[PDB]
């Protein structure tokens, strides 16, 4: 008996000029056998515009949310009703995986937010708590599938072609769903049904995509 | 004397040692805040006990972070213990959220030691009796220059133009009028001044008393130096 | 009278003078009052007026939960003490059970916060009164404490300085509630706080803040912004 | 003198003084009355409002301590709330170490047990309030009584409140060993209404409790229709 | 990871990788290895990324705090040995970070090298990472006291150029500080291969 | 309860410590005892109480340590008590300990100003902290360190200590003052010194021909060392003479007590 | 354990123990140290030679640090035991930081002992009022001086002890701004045996330089005792 | 919990709280000891309340060791709690050492304790002045304690109600040479000339320490010198 176990998924999410798209895959297995196909703790929403998305251990993740809900709560009990900010929490949220840093957590999280001025950013960490932010990024066990797609086609390296114009919200839902597609055909743990949070300033909107049940 | 305790409650209901630690501000030295849209302005009088002190070692008015400042009254040995207090959760507040603390909240973690006196030790160590302090704090964060107070109670108030210490009651009377809502930080450092020369035994000079301001748009503190305190009597 | 130097001590009349004294700081705080609908409640607190310039701004309603609430009265340096407990237990209630605390277990839970006080000999009582508010399965609940401890569930109430003309004015809509909707509510409410104020003075946005927590409707606080709705028109019409 | 300042301070006459003055607090309280009818107990008891807009359900007394005992505390309600904790506490034990109902007389036991470790510290007080218990584990029915003193006794009719005397004088006459709790939430309800007076307080209410066979020996409320109007 | 920072005649000069490898999976290309503590010190991040962001971001707290407290700017010297306690007191926890702290106090420049036992030396050159074994030998061969400001920092540069071009571990873009009386400014950013058709061309 | 708190450790509305002025006044009743320090020897002569004729001695071997007014500290270190009997020998086994963890640690004699500090700072600590009363009781340490030679030292129930050439405390020590600042120069032997004490003592407690029932002698010198095995430890310097507090007996103060009231004689017919 | 509440408000809002620890003070002992250009002076009253004492020398200015030096007046004991305490801090700060305590850090430290002597719980203040001087590690003379109420405060010429305002108020007036090292070995004699009697046995002197501080003798404390009579009896002369 | 002292000095710098303590260890009932170049002699005096007191059970002379005995005179109660913790540091001191506890170390070790209750925070002195008396190895001892702490090496005493006259009578039938029987005689004849009424085997209870040991006398044993005298 070890206290930790991988319950697989993938995360995704891109960040743009006044949007993210955040991206889940709906689906959890235990230790050989598939426990759900309709698994939505995996994307969870802190503020208005911040929402945290986590692989791993389950419980672990289970646990983390909760943490986090909480510290958010003293925030804005403390401050007289201000909702705090992307930046914050991620820091908050770093500050919070390190003190367990002799019995981790066992999960690999992506704070995904809006700025201030209106820019998106992703933020990802490690097990321990090294945030560093970026405008794109994947976790879970399709993490070497997708980044390197992404790689190619947002960063535009190694290619003699000027720069095409800025990727809109259905650009970006469409080139994410691609990776979705790719990986869920090659990845075993990976794909029963996808969840796209497209978080802009007008609030949040939700929407799912269906893969292979295999 | 020791008759009644230090919890002890009078028959009209407010708690004998705060009620006395209220009374001992009045024995301090006086004190400014002003609010205004461009910053806040705190102003104090040292009140030098002689002529020989060098007098940038009693400083009234102590930074408790780049945009945060707080200026005190009553007995000016427990303030530093607040002040350092503030200063610690602050720090603490920038290094877990990673940003400036808000003024209502430094306020908040003042408070918060500022009640925890009693006399039973048991469990926690208690202080022995109340601050015999009331702060004032100043500041700028996103919600605009603010101005807070806090009394030995564990109470703290928000305000717009407040004045502690000894010379406050006529201080409130010079408040009640010459004070606009949208005034100039210029107009505020006049009535400041004003007040200070108005209330005060000694004669007003710029090494007598401290001038800090807090700016708005540059969001830092900025403690006046003598010259510049003359700079504002002449005017 | 020696019987009221220590809170463990009872007069030969078996009276504690220190509770009855702690009763005295509420019946010194700014008044505040609460009614009770049939699936709102609607609580009215009267802060404190500005002085013809400047706006001396203190909390008194505090919100603890997403269906609970509390506007305090006396010394706003214990009503802190409570606010901090009453929400960390709300968060380890909702953290356990996923869910909203009953009202009916957090009126019990702030009782014994209340009596753990009175009984030994390094304390003192909490010289604060509270007006509860929320709603849950069983729909909206109004209560009120005491520095004494005691929890009373009301269908409407007042209390703070000359809140007993507030409580004449409720003794006679007070059976009417259940019927009245949520603009007759507040409008209630604020009848009835602006008769508890000074004479030469009216209700108006500047002093009074109005917090309201009902079935489909969480616990929101008004202050200046949006009171309007239910104070800029207003009239203490006899 | 100073003689009667503290719990610890015997008089000249070996009288512990600030537990008579706390059974005087009790003395002054709302009438409650309770009789064990060899088939069940029924407690009840006269809640003074002092307020007209006080919600049915309010300030009641009557608390639940296990399935089948429950506790009327006549006297301080917050004192009284703290005594039902600890009984819950001791209630609940037995049900978790010992995986049995605590029998009702162990419950009493208890109760003054911890009534009385604050009558001999110099740093407590004596509490305001006198409990009465009522139980029915597999011992039978039981009706016990805690004063502030911390002394309990079993009785079959006991009366409590600021009227206790005269509504004491009701209960001589009843029967006990052929009266059945059907009747006496009649007869104790009656006898309240006839000892309460009306000319001070202007708001009052009972509130009658039991436990008998009828209710699966489970301490309950009584059903709302079975009290006498006045 | 490569990091280096060395003393001169003008100042320090830090010089630091951006890519951080797990194992042999490449995490990111952008790193910031160089954290800088306040406005007038320099930590470098070196080993474990969690480790060091935290410990350095609590020496910046301290640092701040003594400021606070006595009014003057905290010295290199004691700002290194905050950092050599707090690393010693976790000498048997399974810490790993050495880091540079590099500054310009009231004693001209100073730069400390603070291991993850509780190291703590004081020389005017130093390389840490994996891939240091390859500044070195570019590092001492050019390294001299009296070097042009533009100078050192192109040795600078085109050391830990070399250290990226060898080492599987290091890469990414090379960035260069540079550590003054007046407190510190990044001379540059640029990515590694723009530089290996700078320094290698035709 | 908290009413009768007699509250020892407050400030008077003088400043001045009522229970630490207690004590003192409490030792003004006790016996007196005055310590004189030579140049090759301290002495310590103080009075104990009128001999009942059914005491008896403890049979104790090695009758060195502890006599009935004089106890020893280390191997060089004496001291002598006044005030509360009982309370003194807490203070003594604590000071005991000191001077013993010191070496435990140090591996070196104790000096006797650190000692003298070390038990000053308990004596102290109670007049400041619980609550309760301070330990009523003065000291008179003597000793010999590397560092300054013979010492003497002097306690207050209140923490402060003072090193003293030649002091006395007790019943009528204003009188012994008065009268040892009278007579004390530097160039003074042990066995002169000895005659200053005794002259002294007897002028006092109003005694004429000296009486050895009721004095206790105790005196502080270097003897030559005694258990030198350097073949134990080939490295450790030994020195040369080890100082030695010795308590004096029945048959050897009675030679240094006829010379006392023979002075006493002398000085005395020349008053004509 | 006992914590009884010891120091409480009084019905005028005066800590009468504070009050009364700052009366203790006035009872002892005074100590006069000035400020000077490039060296800082500090005087003790030295209660007596009262033929009695060893002959040994013992000092009643204490080094708290190699740099720093302290002067206190009030009751002995808890002197002793405050002065313990700052040793044990400036060695432990250069322990954690590798930096020689500075002057001010020190004071504060201190100052922050009496405070919170002030706010706990059995405890009553400490009655000593210290004089603490000395040098940062860049010159720089500092004086500073703390109040059984916890207050410390920097000065130029300051004096504690009794008869406190007397000196203080007499030698503001007579303080030149940078002095030399023989001027101040002058000032702070002619001010401080304004209150002490004429016996000359009665003073301890000491003089503090960057990275030096040595005590004045016997006979270097008399060569200018005697100039300073003369100047007084000449000023005396001149009032009348 | 009441942490802070009841025994505090007074201006004439007694603690007088002492003094009420040592007058209350002297009402006590009288017991005496003397010694003699062969041993100790104790005697108490088990003045019983009531015809139904069962004399057997009530005791003045407790056992301390194999070597130590001990009596009291003052409150019972208090001498109970000295008597426990002198026989736990009496066999600490066996564990450790391994062999039998000196006489003076166990007189310093509980005059530690009465003074450690002299000087603690919320307590009382205690209210009875113990007679120690044993053998060691240098010979035959008698101590006796007192409420202040201190402690006194005597050769013959007396304490509790009478004890002045008792003491008086001791001075003058005492002799330097005393063998052992002499001395039980002369310990039973003071009591009986302070007895109320004449003793009985049950009505005194004595104690003689012989050459290792202590061995309180049985009843025929201290029987049969009681009808020698
Ligand atoms: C003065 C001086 N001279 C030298 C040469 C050093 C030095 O080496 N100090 C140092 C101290 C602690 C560390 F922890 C490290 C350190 N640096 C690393 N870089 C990369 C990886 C790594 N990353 C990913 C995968 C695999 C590996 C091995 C691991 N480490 N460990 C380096 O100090």
């Amino acid at each position: 008996w070890s206290p930790y176990q991988d319950n697989g998924g993938t995360t995704a999410a891109i960040a743009g000029k006044d949007f993210v798209i955040l991206a889940g895959d709906t689906r959890l297995n235990g230790d050989f056998c598939l426990h759900s196909r309709h698994d939505q703790s995996k994307i969870f929403q802190l503020t208005p515009y911040t929402y945290m998305a986590s692989n791993g251990m389950q419980a672990d993740r289970l646990q983390l949310q909760q943490m986090l809900k909480y510290r958010v709560k003293w925030y804005k009990y403390n401050n007289g009703g201000k909702v705090p900010s992307t930046k914050a929490i991620a820091q908050l949220m770093s500050t919070m995986l390190y003190h367990r840093r002799f019995f981790p957590y066992y999960t690999f999280n992506m704070v995904v937010g809006l700025d201030e001025e209106g820019h998106g950013v992703c933020y990802s960490y490690d097990a321990v708590g090294s945030t560093e932010p970026f405008l794109y990024g994947t976790r879970g066990s399709a993490a070497s599938f997708v980044e390197p797609l992404l790689d190619c086609l947002i960063n535009r390296q190694h290619m003699t072609s000027q720069a095409p114009p800025e990727m809109t919200k259905e650009e970006t839902l469409a080139m994410l769903k691609n990776a979705f597609t790719g990986a869920a055909e090659r990845d075993i743990y990976t794909g029963d049904s996808v969840s796209f949070f497209i978080i802009t300033k007008d609030g949040v909107q939700q929407e799912s995509f269906e893969l292979r049940k295999d | 004397e020791y008759d009644r305790g230090v919890n002890t409650f009078s028959p009209e209901g407010r708690i004998f040692q705060i009620e006395y630690a209220v009374e001992a501000i009045k024995l301090g030295s006086t004190s400014l805040g002003i609010r205004t849209p461009e910053g806040v302005v705190l102003a104090a009088e040292k009140r030098v006990p002689s002529t020989l002190v060098v007098p940038s070692s009693m400083s009234k008015i102590m930074e408790v972070d780049s945009h945060i400042a707080a200026v005190m009254s009553g007995m000016v040995a427990d303030a530093r213990i607040l002040v350092e207090h503030a200063r610690v959760e602050s720090q603490n507040h920038r290094f877990t959220y990673n940003e400036p603390m808000s003024v209502e909240s430094c306020t908040l973690a003042t408070c918060d030691l500022s009640i925890q006196f009693g006399e039973s030790g048991g469990r926690r160590k208690l202080m022995s009796r109340p601050f015999g302090v009331s702060l004032l704090i100043a500041g700028v964060d996103e919600k605009g220059p603010q101005l807070w107070q806090t009394d030995p109670s564990g109470t703290h108030t928000r305000y717009d133009a407040q004045a502690i210490g000894g010379g406050a009651e006529a201080a409130q009377s010079v408040f009640t009028e010459r004070y606009h809502r949208n005034m100039t930080l210029e107009e505020g450092e006049t009535l400041a001044v004003d007040i200070l020369k108005q209330v005060m035994e000694d004669q007003l000079s710029p090494e007598n008393i401290e001038v800090a301001v807090v700016r708005a748009d540059d969001g830092k503190l900025h403690m006046y130096t003598p010259t510049e305190i003359k700079a504002i009597m002449s005017r | 009278n020696e019987y009221d130097s220590d809170i463990t001590t009872w007069s030969p009349t078996g009276r504690l003078f220190q509770i009855e004294y702690a009763n005295e700081a509420v019946n010194n705080g700014s008044a505040t009052v609460g009614v009770k609908g049939k699936n709102f409640v609607v609580l009215a607190a009267l802060k404190r007026s500005p002085v013809a310039e400047l706006s001396s701004y203190q909390e008194k309603v505090f919100e603890i939960d997403e269906h609970v609430g509390m506007s305090i009265s006396g010394l706003v340096a214990d009503g802190r003490v409570l606010a901090r407990y009453l929400r960390t237990e709300c968060m380890n209630y909702r953290y356990m059970y996923s869910n909203g605390m009953p009202m009916n277990q957090m009126a019990d839970m702030i009782g014994e916060k209340h009596q753990r006080h009175i009984q030994c000999s390094g304390k003192r009582p909490f010289g604060v009164g509270l007006l509860l508010a929320g709603y849950d399965r069983q729909g909206p609940h109004l209560y009120q404490t005491v520095p004494s401890g005691d929890v009373y569930d009301y269908k409407a109430t007042a209390m703070g300085v000359r809140s007993q003309a507030s409580r004449t004015y409720l003794e006679r809509h007070f059976e009417h509630f259940s019927d009245c909707t949520l603009d007759e509510l507040v409008t209630h409410a604020l009848k009835a706080l602006a008769s508890a104020t000074s004479e030469g003075i009216e209700l108006n946005v500047k002093n009074t803040t109005i917090a309201i927590v009902g079935k489909d409707t969480p616990f929101t606080i008004f202050e200046e912004e949006s009171a309007r709705k239910y104070l800029d028109g207003f009239k203490m019409r006899p | 003198s100073g003689h009667d300042q503290s719990t610890d301070v015997f008089s000249a006459e070996g009288r512990v003084f600030q537990v008579e003055y706390a059974g005087k607090a009790v003395d002054n309280s709302s009438t409650a009355v309770a009789a064990c009818c060899k088939d069940g107990v029924v407690v009840a008891v006269e809640k003074v409002h002092t307020s007209r807009m006080l919600e049915k359900g309010s300030n009641n007394r009557i608390h639940a301590v296990d399935r089948q005992a429950g506790i009327c505390i006549c006297g301080l309600l917050p004192d009284g709330r703290a005594i039902v904790s600890r009984a819950r506490q001791e209630a609940e034990n037995s049900r978790d170490i010992f995986a049995t109902p605590i029998r009702g007389s162990v419950l009493a036991n208890r109760v003054g047990e911890f009534m009385h470790a604050y009558t001999t510290h110099f740093a407590y007080r004596p509490f305001g309030c006198s409990a009465i218990i009522a139980s029915y584990a597999d011992d039978g029915p039981q009706l016990f009584v805690s004063d502030p003193s911390g002394t309990v006794a079993g009785y079959y009719g006991v009366a409590l409140g600021k009227a206790k005397t005269v509504a004491k004088s009701e209960l001589e006459k009843l029967d006990f060993s052929s009266l059945t709790c059907d009747e006496a939430v009649g007869k104790l309800a009656s006898i309240l209404h006839e000892v309460h007076d009306k000319q001070k307080d202007k708001l009052y209410e009972v509130e009658v409790a039991w436990v008998c066979d009828k209710s699966d020996r489970k301490f309950v409320h009584v059903p709302a229709d079975m009290v006498p109007a006045e | 990871t490569t990091t280096l920072a060395f003393r001169f005649n003008g100042g320090i000069i830090v010089a630091v990788d951006s890519r951080a490898s797990t194992g042999q999976y490449i995490a990111s290309q952008t790193v910031m290895k160089v954290l800088e503590i306040n406005d007038y010190l320099l930590g470098t991040l070196a080993g474990g990324a969690a480790d060091c962001q935290y410990w350095e971001r609590v020496l910046g707290m301290e640092c701040r705090l003594w400021e606070l407290r006595n009014g003057s700017r905290i010295t290199v010297a004691a700002a290194s040995k905050i950092l050599a306690n707090i690393t010693y007191a976790y000498r048997n926890h399974g810490l790993s970070m050495g880091t540079m702290v590099a500054g310009w106090d009231q004693f001209g420049p100073s730069l400390y090298y603070v291991d993850d036992k509780g190291s703590r030396v004081k020389q005017d050159l130093f390389s840490v990472g994996s891939g240091s074994i390859y500044a070195y030998g570019v590092l001492d061969t050019g390294y001299r006291k009296d070097l042009s400001v533009e100078d050192a920092c192109d040795l600078a540069r085109r050391s830990i150029f070399h250290a990226t071009y060898r080492d599987g571990a290091s890469g990414g873009i090379v960035t260069v500080y540079h550590v003054h009386e007046k407190g510190w400014t990044k001379i540059s950013r640029d990515d590694q291969t723009k530089l290996y058709h700078r320094y290698f061309p035709s | 309860s908290h009413r009768y708190d007699s509250r020892t450790t407050t400030f008077s509305p003088e400043g001045r410590l009522y229970q630490v002025e207690y004590a003192v006044e409490a030792i003004q009743q006790a016996g007196t005892v005055i310590g004189v320090c030579t140049k090759d020897g301290v002495v310590l002569a103080g009075e104990k109480m009128v001999p009942h004729p059914l005491f008896d001695s403890e049979s104790m071997q090695d009758k060195n340590t502890s006599g009935e007014k004089m106890y020893k500290i280390a191997e060089h270190i004496g001291c002598s008590v006044a005030g509360v009997t009982s309370d003194a020998y807490a203070l003594l086994n604590y000071a005991r300990l000191s001077a013993l963890r010191h070496q435990y640690t140090f591996q070196e004699p104790m000096a006797i100003e650190d000692l003298c500090r070390i038990l000053c700072d308990e004596k102290q600590l109670y007049t400041q902290y619980g609550g309760v009363r301070p330990y009523g009781v003065s000291f008179l340490l003597v000793g010999w360190d590397r560092y300054y030679g013979y010492q003497l030292y002097s306690t207050e129930p209140s923490g402060d200590y003072s090193a003293w050439s030649a002091y006395a405390i007790g019943q009528n020590d204003q009188v012994a003052h008065a009268l040892l600042k009278k007579d004390w120069h530097e160039s003074m032997t042990l066995e002169d010194g000895m005659l200053l004490a005794l002259r002294v003592l007897g002028k006092t407690m109003d005694t004429a021909k000296i009486d050895l029932d009721r004095v206790e002698v105790a005196v502080m010198r270097k003897v030559p060392a005694s258990n030198i095995d350097q073949l134990l430890d080939p490295f450790k310097h030994h020195p040369k003479t080890t100082p030695r507090f010795q308590i004096l007996t029945r048959s050897e103060l009675k030679p240094h007590a006829e010379r006392a009231d023979q002075a006493r004689e002398a000085e005395e017919k020349a008053e004509a | 354990s006992y914590d009884r509440a010891i120091t409480v408000f009084s019905p005028d809002g005066h800590l009468f123990q504070v009050e009364y620890a700052q009366e203790a003070v006035k009872k002892g002992l005074a100590a006069v140290g000035v400020l000077g250009s490039d060296s800082v002076v500090i005087a003790v009253e030295k209660k007596s030679a009262v033929k009695l004492q060893d002959s040994r020398t013992i000092r009643k200015i204490y080094k708290v640090d190699a740099n720093i030096y302290l002067a206190f007046a009030g009751l002995s004991a808890d002197a002793r035991v405050l002065i313990n305490k700052a040793q044990l801090e400036c060695q432990r700060f250069s322990l954690n930081y590798e930096d020689t305590m500075d002057v001010d850090m020190l004071v504060r430290y201190v100052a922050g002992v009496q405070q919170k002597s002030t706010q706990s719980g059995g405890s009553r203040p400490f009655g000593v009022a210290t004089v603490i001087g000395g040098f940062n590690e860049d010159g720089k003379p500092h004086l500073w001086k703390t109040d059984p109420s916890g207050m410390c405060s920097a000065w130029r010429a300051v004096a504690i002890g009794r008869h406190d305002q007397t000196v203080i108020e007499y030698m503001e007036k007579s303080y030149k701004d940078g002095m030399s090292r023989d001027e101040c070995v002058h000032f702070a004699i002619k001010s401080l045996l304004e209150v002490v009697e004429s016996g000359s046995r009665n003073i301890e002197l000491l003089v503090l330089q960057y990275k030096e501080a040595r005590y004045l003798t016997e006979e270097e404390l008399q060569k200018f005792v005697v100039e300073v009579e003369k100047e007084r009896e000449e000023e005396a002369a001149a009032k009348k | 919990e009441a942490f802070y002292g009841l025994t505090t000095f007074s201006p004439s710098g007694k603690l007088i709280q002492i003094e009420y303590a040592t007058t209350a260890a002297g009402k006590g009932t009288t017991a005496l000891g003397v010694k003699a170049t062969d041993g100790v002699v104790i005697a108490a005096k088990k003045k019983a309340p009531s015809t139904l007191v069962d004399a057997s059970s009530i005791q003045k002379v407790f056992v301390l060791d194999e070597h130590v005995g001990c009596t009291y005179s003052g409150m019972g109660p208090d001498c109970r709690v000295l008597i426990d913790s002198a026989r736990k540091n009496c066999q600490q001191y066996k564990l450790m050492y391994n062999e039998p506890i000196p006489i003076s170390q166990l007189v310093r070790k509980i005059s530690a304790i009465y003074q450690e209750f002299t000087q603690s925070g919320g307590v009382r002195p205690f209210g009875c002045s113990l007679l120690v008396a044993g053998v060691d190895a240098n010979g035959y001892h008698l101590y006796q304690v007192d409420p202040s702490g201190t402690f006194w090496a005597w050769k013959a005493t007396a304490i509790g109600t009478g004890s002045p006259d008792a003491k008086a009578f001791l001075e003058k039938r005492y002799t330097v040479d005393m063998e052992l029987e002499d001395a039980v005689h002369t310990a039973l004849l003071t009591l009986k000339e302070g007895f109320d009424g004449q003793m009985t085997s049950e009505n005194t209870q004595v104690g003689r320490v012989v050459e290792n040991r202590f061995e309180i006398l049985s009843v025929d044993q201290l029987r049969d010198y009681l009808d020698q005298i």
